[PDB]
């Protein structure tokens, strides 16, 4: 809300969940997963059904992703989801008046983002419309301008370091691996106990789980030896239908695969060894400045236990890379690793902080009518 | 304004509220 | 699936939601004339046998209606000639079965009320009851013919195997 | 089934139904059987040349030479005749039925080649009490090898019989098992008073039995029958046969089924256990 | 009962003193619940392991702390037929583990059987059920094996005289 | 030298029992253990060995009669041991410490009953070596005897149908998509008491205690598959002297002689395959319906694969013309689809006509025992067993899963 | 930062219990005191025990019962009997806490 | 005396509102659960849902009507209701293991939380961006806080833990709070400054509760060595020791200046007397049965008791008292009635 | 290679087997097409 009575509104879409609300809020209005289905009934309700009720009947419908790492794929479904997103069953605003601030993975394609802006400027005509790079909102929304962010969500895991305020392009990493790649392995994990589940149709289950039960091990040998002589890690999970699962040694395994990429056959070395090369390719004299600030981000990073096996694998890379030969100097040197619980909308709060500082300046936002007497070069005002 | 402004001191109180550790990083007013 | 009437003219008499097809018989009645050799009773003979094992029928036209109504009649002359010893007693018992007042569509009796639709004034009623007592007489005197071994004079086992079974689990009487 | 069954099964089937077909008037088919029995004994049940009016049945054992030794095909001859043929190459025995000159009574042919194995082991056991019976002693014992590591002795004295096994218990709770079902044979002889004598003796050879290759370890016990001449007589002795060849299976297959009873009473005590644990629970039974 | 009333009587009160568990998380790794006694990574959380012991042969050896107790017991062998009935019997039951929620797949050296009890049992289950279930196990143990002593003895003397009359 | 393995398989109405090597089973017996009476516990003495199975089970006097195996899965273990007893000990006659086994498993089976299948076997009869295998496999290895060297693979839909349920089971190089197994509730038995039911309808001089093997003596004689059911009705209707026949019996105690007319019932029984509503007023979808969705719920890539090799197996699909009826209906289906899909698209889509096929052999009886037979036979078959020491040592978790390949 | 911490027997049972180590740590203290408090138990009579029992406060009800489940590690001949006896005594007059007191101590004796 | 099954599960926390016609609880899972007394039946209300962990703690304050929960997942929230619904606020904790307890201040401007990560967190409220910071008490404390109290003068706070040791500490904060007065307990009163500390040499349990009395200068706590003690700061910080012959007690409470009332492990509460002289002396149990294979034990409780909170104004005038368990029940006793039933039974 | 070729191996050699083991009122087939 401006001075001019025009709402600000902050939307993040994201790969699996598309979280939007207001600026200046300390949490999301709401969160809905991002897919629209078709009925294959009719090829075997609505003819067109979007949002957490078509991820509700899955298994009655086909479902398609609209967005895939920030790349839109079908541009019909994107309109639809954005229609799904601005109405009166979510969010309830006349688009006539108001200003939107949108979010951007790294390494993007201009003409990507040159399509989105007008789209949001020709069809949905928003008064202002801005784009911004989520790993510096990352580490707006921590209190930070200077730091490494390692961010896992549904899409591929990337790892960017950002500093004064700039996100270098030209050190950041990416890694293949994110949820939907442990919830196929949960899957195929799953099989051999027994519990046969489809890859598409019962995909929502398999993501409860995984979100319920599975966790990182601390030492990876003494967990095994506990699945081996008590029952404890066993546990019983209910299922919509009414039939009862137990779920034993595989909830340490599955996330296993983020630090091993080899149990699912992606080449490469894991995220500690991907963090350690990413920070020591950088110049000498900002190396220390990256090692003291380095924060997580995304939902794939809300396992129990990963901050601490992360922190232990970094330390033993330092200490066994670098120094090579001496225990004491490593306990002068500072790694620390930011883990707050309300990391998994950290895009969300940074967007909100900066539509707030920056809502009554005009200089910041890009008009309808610049767009309309300059057309693509209004993006030139974006850097 | 821009990109250097009142962001600076912004991120100044929220780096004071959110990373208050590092005011203890290391390891007469009571007269009465 | 089950097996659908094949007699749908584009310029027919829909009697209710039904079809006035004609048939060929003595009897005095509303139907029209038939001129060619196959009519819907003797349609209606012919897959019998295979119709009555059906529960799930599916209505296409207006001459689906006629059909499932002379099946049901085929199956309560079925039940009424099982006890019957000569053919002549055969003609006089579905003579006395083919005046019997039955239910009509609309009144509670009928059994498939919701799929049948009622007629609105007196003489659609009227010549509905000439219509459905005039196919009721014809399929009783032309089930006769099939029924008998002109051998024997007794009512053959193989038609006579059909009598617990029933058209969409339905009847025309009651229990 | 407490005791063993000394006829073969697959042979009585198979020959039963190609004499009934054959007896019908229906034509033959053809048949390939290869086969197994106790103690490593090969079957196979075929046509010659191809030609389906005539069957062929053969057996392989591994130690015929011994059995050969005393005498066992003059017996085979004699018991039956003119099926015995020249044996096929890879097996020992062979006869030969013809399904067109077949007799009347399609009984006692059938009966009769169901027990190949067992008049393959009943020379040695006529030949020994042949020699106890005319009164002739000091004949030397023979030898056995009717496993790979398992060994028979028989011996005849003047007026007794003694036959000796040497059987080995792979499993360790077997060879417990096995003690206390010999010490139950060993006094059984309170209840029934006209039976042979049965001697058990664990880990060590018998005194008698001596300048021989008897093994030592401790899994191997020596079982000794003691046979009088009322049951080697010539009216009781092929029964006498019909209860010695199939003692060691039946010791074994008792010992697997007194392991499976254990293993239901285990069942039904973890089942009760259970039902008693599951009532704990509050409100939620 | 000549002594298994004061041993059983002893065993349930130490037992009843033992089992006061309570929910806690750990304090190594952020966010983890594990038991305490099978872990043992901080030593302020073990109480001290105490014995029962009936004779030079059986023996209950009970270990507690803050979340989970660990229960061993040795049962009393006499003969060689009850040695090994008596190991079957429990590696009987250890194969069926998940079904039992409170056994060990994996004994404790020295002993024959191990109970391990944690503090989801008891916001699950009533306390006083559970020590009577472990004295009424240990009391139904030796009454089981000495049926199948029993039971063996007579299956394999019908066996030697149906053989023996036979002949 | 070597002796051949054992072959055993386990079903609700037969089980069949052989030796590897061999082309047929040697024992063909049903299913059914006979024990005594309760007539009221610690059974004193060897009262637990006084049973017998097989043929000599049914219709004994002072003994009752149980079925241990219901719809593929075991209920009661101890019948199930006493039943392998008896298969070993007297049948077969082959000591258990020398021979290799091979045994057989329902396609949607829990790790728990492999466990306690390997403790029967290992710990009961102390066997050197033990192989679960599944049936589909099997199958699909016992089918490449009517085709030849070129179209040998191991990606097909396999259809088994006997005494149970009815199977619709997707496999690819070997391994079973396990997510999409479909079941039909129509088997060989409902077709007995539709036969029972028709002929308690029609025809009078049965002895009320032998309806239910003159049933199945209808069916396993005179049935078969019509094209059409109308045209079958008026072919027995106009010519009745060629198609009507007739069945005699012997009465077991009054042992006269009754003779019955075989009528409508021998193309009525198997058309409850086709059509299901006729006998279950639960099920009514084809099962052409279900071949054709559990190909479509398989991936894109493998479902031209799968059309072109459905393979039929069990007891129940040995009437006459099964294969081209249920070819006619998948032709139908998937060319339904095709003109639904070619006038919805308008001329965008233009896929090529597939081809579909249904394989039809001569071992369809017992081709999952022929399967396991030849693959008991090879010489590599006892690499990929699971050892005695193997489970002595490491434990009973090693046959949970299976080396397939 | 490990968790590191800082025919008169009566009168031969009153003295038994009396002067035990508090704070000792040689071994050595502790196996003679034990072996005197147990060879002064285990001779006891039966009728009598509890005559010894009620003559005590609670910290010698709490001593004795850390001496009892001591003496239950090293068994030796009918000595088991004689300590379920003195347990179940014990039991009777000093409640379920003194088995919690023996179970949460860090000195032991 | 009177029982209300709520539950089939455990209750890990209640609490009550100001009218006592509103309670909170959470039923073993992540979801608080407020039920609503409509005429004489207990009818649920409202549900929040915010938590993706155990909840270990929940407070509700008296006067501005606001609900502080913390859980297990290293998380808190305060909760305030608008137009009926109850909506929540942020709270920055800065502490890597989980939460276990926390209480409100008396003046409800601050609150306390003990973690497992060896400090105790004590938050104000920051309304220029709307939330609320937190200060941290780490020395000397050693392991998991499991209890906490506040002293009737909006400064001093007791804390006991898992090194067998009960510790009493100085809240001051110089943004909310005014300058206080001398106490017995001390007179020189920075933050994080350690007052006293009272433990055992030798022996020792866990310290599971504590709890100040009416005129704050006296304390008690109760162990997992089946002790129950009083420490008293005006004779010269005396400290006086009881050994009960019972199973160690959960939760303490005056409810007097020199009587108190424990429960635990025994499913029964129990009544203490301290007279001026400094003698804790046991009276007796609160719970005898009525004189008159299923167990049916004879407590009104079928489990473990895990919190006792006073139902009747105050611990100034205490005549009703409250305790819930893990059997799954809400039991409301009175003191008046006890005295009639029970001979011998006096409440000093 | 492994157990799969010699199981091509043994169903070729039996294959020729069986089919040389194997060396009228239904032959109507028009019926049959659509
Ligand atoms: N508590 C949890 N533990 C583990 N995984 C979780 C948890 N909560 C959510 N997830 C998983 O995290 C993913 C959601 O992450 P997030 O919402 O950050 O993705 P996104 O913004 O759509 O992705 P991206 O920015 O890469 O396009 C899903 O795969 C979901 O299953
Ligand atoms: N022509 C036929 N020949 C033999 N059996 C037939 C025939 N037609 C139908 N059947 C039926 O086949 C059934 C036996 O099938 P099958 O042996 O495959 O059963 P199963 O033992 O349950 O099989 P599975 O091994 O697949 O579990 C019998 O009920 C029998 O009525
Ligand atoms: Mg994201
Ligand atoms: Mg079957």
């Amino acid at each position: 809300m401006d001075s001019q009575g025009r709402k600000v509104v902050v939307c993040d879409n994201g790969t699996g969940f598309v979280k939007c609300g207001y600026a200046g809020s300390n949490f999301p209005e709401h969160i809905f997963p991002a897919l629209v289905g078709r009925p294959i009934i009719r090829s075997t309700i609505k003819d067109l059904m979007v949002g957490d009720e078509a991820s509700e009947l899955r298994s009655m419908l086909e479902v398609n992703y609209p967005m895939e790492n920030g790349i839109v794929r079908n541009w019909d479904d994107m309109k639809h989801l954005w229609d799904y997103t601005f109405g009166p069953e979510k969010l309830n605003i006349d688009t006539r008046n108001c200003k939107i601030l949108l979010t951007e993975p790294p390494m993007n394609p201009t003409k990507n983002r040159e399509k989105i802006v007008e789209v949001m400027f020709e069809t949905y005509q928003f008064s202002g419309v801005y784009v911004a790079i989520q790993a510096v909102l990352t580490l707006y929304a921590q209190g930070l301008l200077t730091g490494v962010v390692v961010d896992s969500g549904d899409g591929v895991t990337h790892i960017c370091p950002v500093y004064e305020g700039f996100s270098l392009p030209h050190l950041t990493r990416r890694l293949d691996i994110a949820g939907r790649d442990i919830t196929r392995y949960l899957i195929k994990l799953l099989l051999l106990r027994g519990y046969a589940f489809n890859h598409s149709a019962d995909f929502e289950t398999v993501r409860m789980i995984k979100e319920k039960l599975c966790y990182v091990g601390y030492n990876i040998e003494q967990e095994q030896k506990l699945a081996l002589e008590t029952t404890v890690l066993v546990e019983s999970y209910t299922l919509p239908d009414g039939r009862i699962i137990k779920v034993g040694g595989e909830r340490f395994e599955a996330p296993e695969a983020l630090f091993q990429p080899h149990l699912i056959n992606v080449e490469g070395v894991g995220v500690a060894e991907l963090l350690f090369n990413t920070i020591q390719a950088a110049d000498i004299d900002t190396r220390s400045e990256f090692y003291k600030h380095i924060v997580l981000s995304g939902g794939s990073t809300m396992y129990p236990g990963l901050p601490s096996r992360l922190e232990r694998e970094l330390k033993q890379l330092y200490l066994e890379r670098v120094l090579k030969g001496d225990v004491e100097k490593l306990s002068k040197f500072k790694i620390r690793i930011e883990d707050p619980p309300r990391r998994k909308h950290m895009v969300f709060l940074g967007g909100a902080v900066l539509a707030d500082i920056m809502k009554d300046k005009d200089n910041f936002w890009m008009t309808r009518q610049e767009y309309q007497e300059k057309g693509v070069r209004v993006l030139e005002k974006l850097g | 304004s821009g990109i250097v402004g009142a962001l600076m001191e912004v991120m100044q109180k929220r780096s004071k509220a959110i990373h208050s550790s590092d005011e203890d990083e290391d390891d007469d007013e009571w007269e009465d | 699936p089950a097996y659908h009437s094949s007699l749908m003219d584009p310029d027919t008499k829909l009697i209710g939601n039904m079809a006035l097809l004609p048939i060929r018989s003595q009897f005095k009645g509303p139907a029209p004339r038939e001129t060619k050799d196959t009519d819907i009773v003797d349609e209606a003979i012919y897959y019998f046998k295979a119709n009555v094992f059906f529960k799930n029928y599916e209505i296409k036209n207006e001459a689906d209606r006629t059909l499932i109504y002379i099946t049901l009649y085929i199956s309560e002359c079925l039940k009424k000639l099982q006890k019957c010893n000569s053919k002549s007693q055969g003609e006089k018992e579905m003579y006395t079965l083919g005046i019997t007042n039955f239910p009509i569509p609309g009144e509670p009796g009928f059994p498939l009320n919701a799929i049948y639709a009622k007629p609105a004034n007196k003489q659609e009623d009227e010549v509905m009851r000439a219509y459905l007592q005039q196919l009721r007489q014809e399929t009783g005197l032309r089930l006769c013919e099939k029924v008998f071994d002109p051998q024997n004079d007794k009512p053959s086992k193989w038609w006579t195997c059909f009598v617990k079974r029933q058209f969409m689990n339905k009847s025309l009487s009651g229990p | 089934m407490i005791l063993l069954e000394v006829n073969n099964r697959i042979i009585e089937e198979t020959l039963a139904l190609k004499f009934e077909n054959a007896a019908a008037g229906n034509k033959p088919e053809a048949v390939e059987v290869t086969f197994a029995d106790f103690d490593g004994v090969l079957y196979h049940i075929s046509n010659p040349n191809g030609d389906k009016t005539k069957v062929m049945v053969s057996i392989s054992l591994k130690f015929y030479k011994e059995l050969q030794a005393h005498g066992a095909d003059e017996l085979l001859k004699r018991v039956y005749g003119s099926y015995l043929v020249n044996p096929e190459s890879g097996y020992n025995v062979s006869l030969l039925y013809d399904l067109e000159n077949l007799p009347a009574s399609k009984d006692s042919i059938v009966h009769q080649a169901g027990m190949l194995k067992r008049n393959c082991f009943a020379s040695v056991f006529e030949k020994y009490f042949q020699f106890q019976e005319e009164g002739k002693e000091g004949e030397n014992r023979a030898v056995i090898h009717y496993r790979d590591d398992e060994t028979m002795y028989v011996e005849s004295k003047k007026d007794r019989v003694t036959v000796v096994f040497s059987t080995v218990f792979k499993d360790d709770d077997d060879v417990v098992i096995g003690k206390v079902f010999m010490q139950e044979f060993k006094e059984g002889r309170r209840a029934s008073h006209t039976a042979p004598q049965v001697l058990f003796s664990h880990r060590e050879p018998p005194l008698e039995l001596k300048d021989t290759d008897a093994a030592v370890g401790d899994n191997i016990g020596y079982i000794t029958f003691v046979l009088f001449p009322r049951h080697t007589n010539a009216s009781a002795r092929d029964n006498t046969i019909n209860l010695i060849h199939t003692f060691r299976d039946y010791l074994h297959y008792h010992i697997k089924c007194s392991k499976a009873y254990i293993h239901t009473r285990m069942r039904a005590k973890t089942s009760d256990f259970l039902k008693v644990l599951n009532r704990a629970r509050p409100d939620a039974e | 009962t000549a002594t298994l009333r004061p041993y059983l009587s002893a065993v349930r009160a130490t037992l009843q003193a033992a089992l006061c568990l309570e929910n806690f998380s750990s304090q190594v790794v952020e966010r983890h619940n594990k038991p305490e006694v099978e872990v043992r990574s901080s030593k302020e959380l073990l109480l001290q392991p105490v014995t029962i012991s009936r004779n030079e042969k059986e023996k209950v050896l009970i270990e507690g702390s803050i979340n989970s107790v660990r229960v061993s017991i040795a049962v009393k062998q006499a003969d060689e037929i009850e040695k090994i009935l008596c190991h079957k019997f429990m590696r009987f039951m250890m194969m069926r583990a998940e079904n039992f929620f409170i056994l060990r797949r994996k004994p404790v050296e020295g002993y024959d059987i191990s109970f391990l009890i944690t503090n989801f049992h008891t916001e699950q289950m009533y306390k006083h059920k559970l020590v009577d279930f472990v004295i009424h196990f240990m009391e139904e143990i030796d009454k089981e094996i000495s049926e199948m002593k029993l039971s063996v003895n007579a299956r394999a003397r019908i066996v030697a005289e149906e053989f023996l009359k036979n002949f | 030298g070597r002796l051949p393995a054992c072959v055993v398989d386990c079903g609700t109405g037969y089980t069949k029992l052989g030796y590897a090597g061999n082309t047929e089973p040697q024992f063909i017996i049903p299913s059914c253990i006979a024990i005594k009476e309760s007539a009221k516990r610690v059974m004193k003495g060897v009262d637990d060995l006084d049973f017998f199975i097989g043929d000599e089970a049914i219709e004994k006097p002072t003994y009752a009669t149980k079925w241990p195996i219901r719809h593929g899965i075991v209920e009661d273990w101890d019948l199930m041991e006493r039943f392998m007893e008896q298969v070993i000990f007297k049948y077969l006659r082959a000591e258990p410490e020398d021979h290799y086994f091979l045994l057989t498993e329902p396609p949607l089976n829990t790790p728990e009953n492999r466990e306690y299948t390997a403790e029967i076997m290992f710990e009961s009869f102390n066997v050197p070596g033990l192989y679960i295998a599944v049936q589909a496999v099997l199958a699909l290895a016992a089918s490449w005897t009517s085709r030849q060297v070129g179209e040998r693979t191991l990606t097909g839909t396999v259809i088994d149908s006997g005494d149970g349920v009815t199977h619709v089971i997707p496999v690819a190089e070997g391994y079973v998509i396990g997510s999409c197994i479909k079941h039909i509730p129509i088997a060989g038995r409902d077709i007995t008491y539709f036969i029972q039911q028709l002929l308690r309808d029609r025809e009078v001089g049965i002895p009320p205690e032998q309806s239910l093997e003159t049933a199945k003596a209808v069916k396993e004689r005179y049935s078969y598959v019509c094209p059409d059911l109308v045209k079958e009705f008026n072919k027995y209707d106009t010519d009745g002297s060629k198609w009507i026949k007739q069945y005699t019996g012997i009465n077991a105690i009054s042992k006269k002689e009754f003779s019955i007319d075989v009528g409508y019932e021998r193309f009525l029984g198997p058309e409850i395959f086709f059509h299901p509503e006729f006998a279950n007023p639960d099920f009514t979808q084809p099962i052409s319906e279900v071949v054709d969705e559990v190909i479509q719920n398989c991936p894109i890539d493998v479902r031209r694969p799968l059309y072109k090799n459905i393979v039929l197996s069990g007891g129940s699909t040995m009437f006459r013309d099964f294969g081209r009826r249920l070819q006619r209906d998948l032709k139908r289906t998937v060319d339904a689809r095709l003109k639904l899909s070619e006038e919805l698209s308008g001329g965008r889509l233009k896929p090529k006509p597939i081809d579909v096929q249904v394989i039809t052999h001569h071992m369809q009886r017992y081709a999952v025992w022929f399967g396991g037979s030849m693959l008991a036979s090879t010489p590599e078959f006892y690499q990929v067993c699971h050892t005695k020491k193997d489970y002595e040592e490491i434990g009973p978790s090693i046959c949970r899963h299976n080396p397939v390949f | 930062n490990k968790f590191v911490d800082e025919g008169n027997m009566t009168a031969a049972l009153q003295a038994a219990l009396k002067n035990p180590p508090i704070n000792t740590k040689s071994q050595a203290v502790k196996d003679r005191a034990g072996s005197i408090v147990l060879k002064v138990l285990i001779s006891f009579k039966a009728n009598d025990i509890e005559k010894a029992v009620q003559s005590l406060d609670k910290n010698g009800v709490d001593l004795l019962m850390k001496y009892i489940y001591k003496g239950f590690e090293s068994p030796s001949d009918n000595s088991s009997a004689v300590l379920l006896q003195w347990h179940e005594k014990a039991l009777a007059a000093g409640g379920v806490g003194s088995i919690v007191r023996v179970l949460t101590a860090r000195k032991t004796v | 005396m009177s029982l209300h099954q709520f539950l089939l599960e455990p209750i890990t926390c209640h609490a009550w509102n100001r009218d006592r016609t509103q309670i909170a609880l959470s039923p073993n899972n992540h979801e608080v659960h407020i039920y609503k007394k409509n005429g004489g039946q207990w009818v649920k209300a409202h549900e929040l849902k915010e938590h993706n962990g155990h909840i270990t703690g929940i407070d509700w304050a008296p006067k501005s009507d606001r609900i502080v929960t913390c859980g297990a997942d290293r998380n808190a929230y305060v909760w305030s209701q608008k137009d009926g619904v109850w909506k929540p606020t942020l709270v920055i904790l800065r502490i890597n293991r989980a939460a276990t307890f926390v209480k409100w201040s008396p003046l409800e401007n601050k609150f306390a939380v003990g973690s497992g990560a060896r400090l105790i967190s004590v938050c104000y409220f920051e309304s220029e961006n709307d939330w609320w910071v937190s200060k941290h008490i780490k020395k000397p404390i050693r392991s998991t806080v499991l209890s906490l109290d506040w002293h009737p003068n909006n400064v001093l706070l007791a804390a006991g833990s898992c090194d067998f040791k009960c510790r009493v500490f100085s809240a001051y904060i110089k943004e909310v709070d005014e300058k206080p007065a001398s106490t017995p307990w001390g007179s020189k009163m920075p933050f994080g400054q350690l007052m006293s500390e009272f433990g055992g040499s030798g022996t020792g349990g866990w310290v599971h509760g504590v709890s100040f009395s009416a005129s704050g200068s006296r304390l008690a706590w109760v162990s997992h060595d089946s002790t129950v003690s009083v420490a008293d700061a005006s004779k010269s910080v005396q400290v006086s020791t009881l050994k009960t012959e019972f199973l160690p007690l959960l939760s303490v409470s005056f409810v007097s200046e020199n009587s108190v009332v424990a429960a635990g492990h025994d499913c029964c509460p129990m009544l203490f007397n301290y007279d001026d002289r400094g003698c804790l002396t046991f009276v007796s149990k609160l719970d005898i049965p009525k004189q008159s294979r299923n167990t049916a034990l004879e407590t009104l409780h079928q489990n473990s008791i895990t919190q006792v909170s006073i139902y009747e104004v105050d611990k100034q005038d205490c005549r009703k008292f409250c305790t819930t368990g893990i059997d799954g029940a809400m039991t409301i006793w009175d003191f008046k009635t006890l005295e009639s039933s029970i001979q011998g039974l006096r409440i000093m």
